[PDB]
This record gives C-alpha cells, structure tokens and sequence, in this order.
RNA sequence: ACGAGAACUAGUAAUAAUUGUCAUUUGCAU
C-alpha cells in the first residue's frame, strides 16, 4: 500500500466566477475572506469532461453508468458494485507569493463586470453585475492517489494527463459559455509519501 | 404568544404570500440569526457585553439591506414588526428576551415555510 | 502495569464534515453547542488504514477479521482469543484558544456550503447544501495506552506513528474526495500518567 | 468500630453509556426518569484495574483469586480463607445542581448519537444509534469503609487512592475505546459518621 | 380518540404506510417529546409552569415544520387530530392531561413502528 | 449611522436624489481596502473628495456624515481596529441609503 | 406455664467485546 502526492499550482488566464454563495458573490474562506476553487467544482469538470472524452451512450447517461475506466479513477459505487475513489481532490488557495504581489502593488481580487443587455424590437438597456476573480492569481492544490494495485498505476497516471490536458483547454466555473474560466497548471510535482514506490 | 400563526394566515392572499415571499429569500438572516443564537448561548451573564450589542447593531442593518433589495422581504418585515422588536431587544440588553426573539423568528420561518407553493 | 498517554492537537486543514446528526448538520455536543469529532470516527478510520497498510484478503475482508497485529493493537475478543484493546481514544473538543481566536476576529465556526447535481443528457440541476466546520480551527485530543506487556511497547508506537503518518495524508470525515477532510497533527506530548515507565525516548510525528 | 464516609461528585467528562437495559438505552431511576451509574459498575471496575495492577497470573485469571490485599478490601468469602468486605460502594445520582443547570439553560439530559459501520468487500455501512449521557452531567456518589483492623486503615485507603487516580484515566461503561465514558472525580470529602476515629490525615485526590 | 390511535392500522395500503411514513422521520418530534415527558413527570404540581406552556407552543412550531418538511408526516399529524389535542393541552395545562398526551402519542409511535417496509 | 440617513430625507429625495451607482467607485474603494498603506488611505480621502466632486448630492452626502474629519482622525489614529469600524460605519450609510429611496 | 425458645436467603461477581454517518453526484444553462 503506498500513495502518491501530486502537488501543483494553477493560473487562472481570464476571468472566473464560482459563485457558490449566490449582488452575486464568490465561493470564498471565512477564515481568510479570499476566494476559493473547491474540490467540489474541480471534481465534476473532471468527471464531465472525462467522461465525455471516453463513450458516453445515451442509455448509459439515462442509467448514470460511467465508463469502467473513469469509473475506478473517481469512485461511483452507485450499481451495487464496491468502487471506493482511487484519487482524491482538494480545496485550494491563495499562494504566498500571489498574496505579496497583490498587496504591493494595489490590485484588488475581484472584478465586478457590467453586462449590458439588449433586447430584440426593444433595446432596453438593463445593466447586470457579476463579479470576478483577479486574472494573474495561481492557486495551490494538491492531488492524493490512493495506490491498489502496483500495474495499473501508470494507466492511471495516464488519464489524469490527459484530465489536465483537457481540463486546461476547456472552462470551469460558471460562466464558461461566455468566457469565464480558462486556467493553466504549472509546477507539477509528484512525490511518493508513503510507502516504497518509485514513482 | 404566536402571533406569528394568526398572522402568516392573515397574509394569504390571491395566490400569494407576502406577495410572493420564499424561503430561499430569508437564507442570510436565517444564518445570522443562527450565528447570534450560538454566541449567545456559549454567554454566561444575562447582562449583554457591547461586543454581542455590536452585533445586534450589525443584524439591525442586514434586515436593513435585505429589505432594501427585496419588495416583499420588507412587507414582511413591516407587517411582522421585526424593526419594532429588533429595537426593543438592543434597548433591552437582556439575553433572555434576545432568545425570545429567536424562538419568534423561528416561529414565523417555519409557518412561511409550512405555507409554499 | 502503566498506561502512557498521547495529548495533541488536530489542525483542520479543509472543511470537515461528520455530519452524524443529520439542512444536513454537523455532530455537536450539547453543554455547549459548538462541534466535536468522534472518537469513534478516529478511531475506525485509523484502524481501516492501518489494516490495509498489512495484508488484506478477501475471505479476511469477509467479516472484518484483520490482520494479528493490528488486532492486537485495536482488539478483537471474538475468534476465541483475549484481546481487549491496547489504545484508547477519546472524542476531539473545540478548543479554547480557537473559540478565542474566531472571536476576536469575528469569524463564524461553520461554514454552509452550496452544492448541484447536472444530470446527464437533462443540464438540469438539483441542488444541496452541505455545512462543515470551518477550516484553520483546531480540536484537541488525549490517548491513552495501555502496557499489556513490556515487550510490545516500542513496536506498538512505530505501528500508531505510522498510522498517524497515513492520517496526516489522508481525509477524516464525509465526502473526502471532494475536497473537505484533510487533518494535521500538531503538539505530540507523551506522559507515563500511572506506572513506572520512561516516555523519554518514545516518539511520534 | 468505626465507618468513615466518603463523598462528592463525578463530573463526565465525554458522553457515558451504562446503559444495562440492553434503542440501546441507559439506565435510568424509575422516580426520577434519570440516568444512574450502578454501584456495581464503580467496584467492578476498580476490582479488575487495581488486580491488573498487581499480580495475576493465569492460574490468578482461572479463579478470580487476586490479590490478598485487593480481596480484603472488596471481599472475596467464596472458598477456604473467607475475608468479609470492606469497602461499600453505592450507587451514583443525578445532581440537583446539574438538574437546575440544564433546566434552565434547556439541554437535553440525553443525547442519541449516530454511529456507522463499514464493512470490508463490501463497503456497505449498515447504520446503529446510541445513546450517550450528556458531558457536563454530575452524579453524586457515596463511599462507606469499616474500619475491621485499626492499623490498616492507612493502606487501604492508599490503595483506594490508586484506585481513583486509576479510575480518572479509565472508562466506565461502553464504548470506552471508541470514546465514550471518561469521568472524573472533584470536591471529595472525608468525615467519620460512626466511631471514634480521626479522619483528618486522609486524603483522596 | 382512541380510534385516532388505531386509525394507524386502517392506514395500512398498497405496500406503504401512511404513504410512506417511516419512525426515522419522526426523530426529532420524538426526541422532544421524550425530554418534556421526563420534566413534565419530575415535576410536582398539576399546574403547569409558564415557561412549559412556552414550551408546549415550541412543540406545535415543530410540529408545524415537521409537517411542512415531509408529507406522509404531514398526514399522519393532521389526520390523527394531533394539532387540535395539542392545542387541548395548551388549553388545560394539567399534567395528568398532558402524560395523557404523551401515553397516546408513544402509542402511535411504537405501532406505526411495528409496521415498517 | 442610522439617524443621519434617515432624518436627510428631505421633500421625496434622499440626499437630493442619491442612487447607489454613483457610490459604486467609493464601494469598490472601500471593499478593496477591508479584504486588505496610510498612503493607501490618502488616495482614499482624494476619492472621497473625487466622487463628492462627480455629484453635488454626494458633495453633500460626505458633509452632512461628516465624512472627511472622520476620514482624517482615521488616518491619524492608524490602528487597523478602527478602520474596521470605519467600514462598518460606511456600509450601514449604505444599507441605510439604499432603503430610503425612490 | 403458647411444638416453644435462639436464627440477616446471606457471600462472590456488570451490559461488557469489535464495529468511520459513510460511498458517487459542476452553483449550473444569457
């Protein structure tokens, strides 16, 4: 038994909005009041895209059955069938240094938009806000893989590329239609923590 | 009491209630009522510190916003008296009034919401 | 015949959720009303991770018959066999520098947490609201061992120090794997409180 | 002859569960509706830990032949050398204290807390409730000792000593492992009720 | 009333009970319940304390809720009469009356719990 | 906090006709300041001073609050505590601005 | 000067022992 560590940190490129709390605020700590990512939204861009790039049958989105890969990778147990998550996904936060170059330089996190509507035969203009999470801000996560059988951790590995691949060239959060959401990852770091696996 | 009871069945109308009022509109008070209600209680003294009087002042002033945004929440808020006893409780400075007040508020969510669409 | 005690402190890293008395609330006591994590839930969740750190086998998976030395640590008086348990956990109470802290900067204990459904081939959502205990407070714990034998004393700590390794990477509490459970480990102190042994050269990270 | 009457409170410190009716409820005073710890639970569980203290031996566990000093003060008179008790432990009491405190601030006397199971190959959990009595309760207990060997009274109650330091860092009841049931002792007291005995060089932490 | 204690057995359809009632969402009701029959029966006159009417209107502001959270619990209370015996007992504020209450409600409990899916 | 917005309604305006998107500037001042620099609260005094210059209304709104001598014992006091009160006083004229309105 | 009179159904031991309120599910379509 062993568990692998997998520590990076993402950028967001554009503006974003998770708005969990909804004029329409953010997901944010109350011990820090800052926003967040929670693991929760993270979890299902995951699941959504992944599933959609592997066989999603219209009988098997009708029965909430997933693809077997998928499946083992994030845990269903939903058929009756034992499936306890293989990988774990956290919240995340404010890096250190993000914090620092913030406050020197008098940036604030948020960006509240003006949306402009107009509408067909009429054009009355009904001004919208929504707010927004500063674009330049890196977030810390961390992934936490739960090893189970010693072969098919590198398949496993894998995926979660191409989780990020995908992830990185789509959206999350809402908003991500009209774009809101866009966000890169660097500084992957993998460390076996426990365990005598040479990964 | 419960004037809360005779009162929510005052407020059917045709339907609507309080012109339209629903629980998901009454989530933050709700919440900081909640807040208070455990400060509160982990308090020893009857005798309310300045810091829980503080705080009663900043519940005055999100009833205050929340029936500023909404229409109907500040019907609501008129009709049920909840300005009149807010200010009554802070004159006060007791806690068992304070928790008196709760047990109301409680008494009037839980009618709103046994009456939905 | 001595008993060794184990005192520190949990640090809560990301929310937390027991959730046993449950919109779907949290474990509370009640002399108080602030929250409380189980020392049952610890004390499961140690022993399913420290058994799966051994072997596991199926027909042991079958009815929770675990592995002679984990069992020896934890009990099991079942199979014939005298084993009362070795390690004794207590509940985690919400401490007093915390209640000070949250306080003296006017920050609420629970956080109320709003989470959707999109269902497939239907992108309609069915909401839910989930309430965890806010992050950064701090729970306190004592342990206490018991020394059945002599011989077993050291063993027995590398086996609970390895344990408390596996917690500090790992998720107590409800819905875990998306993002609310991870717990640290901080003020590991050691005492003989009864007895005539030395708790000088025994460790614990 | 002379009795020397020892009293004062238990205060739980985490949740009891006596609990012999057995859902799975605690025992409780018929004229009152309160929850009670047995005087049988108090000397059985400082007869097993003060034996597990000293000597026993296998041919010891066979028996229920312990200590010939612990058998003098709980009495043995099963076979041959007969010794008739010495110490009378009562049962304990709800306060009237503790009934004024949560009357009034309205707290349950009673939680049910609820309590899963995870089986293995399976991991299906199949749920169970218990009920626990509440932290901050205080029971009020009394102690009676005969004085049936005058120089023996310092030892007996030194013993009796280990006995409650023993007991502060034990359980009572159920679930002591998983957390439940952790009690301590406060404001005891001393006085000679029958005799002509001096009672002031006692003491009992 | 008593047929109000055995109209359980007549709500027996096609199977489920009460439309879907189940004991484990009766907890909280029975939870309260329990607490105010212990001090109700610890205490020594017939005439009922001011604040155990005020507790006794706590019990209906529950009662509400519950009724409003679930419906099989809302036709179990409003067809057994239970809001108009609780109102009674406000009314007469005896304590036999009100074990009475107590005896009749554990009742339909532990029968309703006999028959469970 | 209360008492000054209520007892400015005047005849019905407030503050001779305020509307809060003229404050939205000022809140995003102060909102940006409490998730946070006695230069920092310079520029602040400057955009008080630059929004009462936008409207006359608000010219009148900050004196008739005495915004500004609030404002400056603020900067002299430099104990991050009472900015935080001064925060809270601010966000309650708003709450109670945006009640009394049209 | 009663088929009487003496005579503690007493002594030893508790509700214990192993069980995690968990397993999936985007604050989402302008």
């Amino acid at each position: 038994y062993s568990k692998i560590k997998i520590s990076g940190t993402i950028e967001v490129v554009t503006g974003l909005h998770i708005g969990g709390g909804g004029d329409s605020p953010v997901v944010r700590d109350l011990q820090t009041k800052l926003p967040i990512i929670p693991g929760s939204s993270i979890k299902g861009k995951m699941r959504n895209l992944l599933a959609k790039h592997f066989g999603l049958k219209m009988k098997q989105e009708s029965h909430n059955q997933d693809d077997e890969r998928v499946l083992r990778l994030f845990g269903s147990s939903e058929k009756g069938n034992i499936q306890r998550a293989r990988l774990q996904i956290s919240d995340a936060f404010f890096s250190e240094k993000t914090k620092e170059h913030f406050a020197q330089n008098d940036i604030a996190y948020t960006e509240t938009k003006f949306e402009n509507t107009i509408n067909r035969l009429t054009a009355v203009a009904n001004p919208r806000q929504i707010e927004r999470v500063t674009r330049g801000s890196e977030f810390d996560f961390v992934f936490i893989y739960n090893v189970d059988e010693e072969s098919q951790v590198e398949d496993d590995f894998e995926n979660i590329e191409k989780a990020i691949h995908l992830l990185e060239n789509d959206y999350l959060g809402g908003g991500g239609t009209r774009g809101n959401g866009r966000i890169q990852f660097k500084d992957t770091n993998i460390e076996t923590v426990v365990g005598e696996y040479d990964s | 009491m419960t004037f809360a009871h005779e009162v929510v069945k005052s407020n059917v109308k045709n339907q609507v209630l309080f012109n339209g009022l629903t629980t998901s509109k009454l989530r933050n008070l709700m919440e900081q009522v909640n807040r208070l209600y455990t400060i509160a209680f982990n308090s020893n003294e009857d005798q309310l510190n300045e810091e829980f009087i503080d705080e009663l002042e900043y519940l005055k002033i999100k009833f205050y916003y929340e029936a500023g945004r909404e229409k109907s929440v500040d019907e609501f808020l008129k009709k049920t008296l909840m300005f009149p006893i807010i200010d009554r409780v802070i004159k006060k400075e007791s806690k068992k009034f304070f928790l008196d007040y709760c047990k109301y508020f409680e008494a009037l969510v839980a009618y709103a919401k046994y009456y939905q669409k």
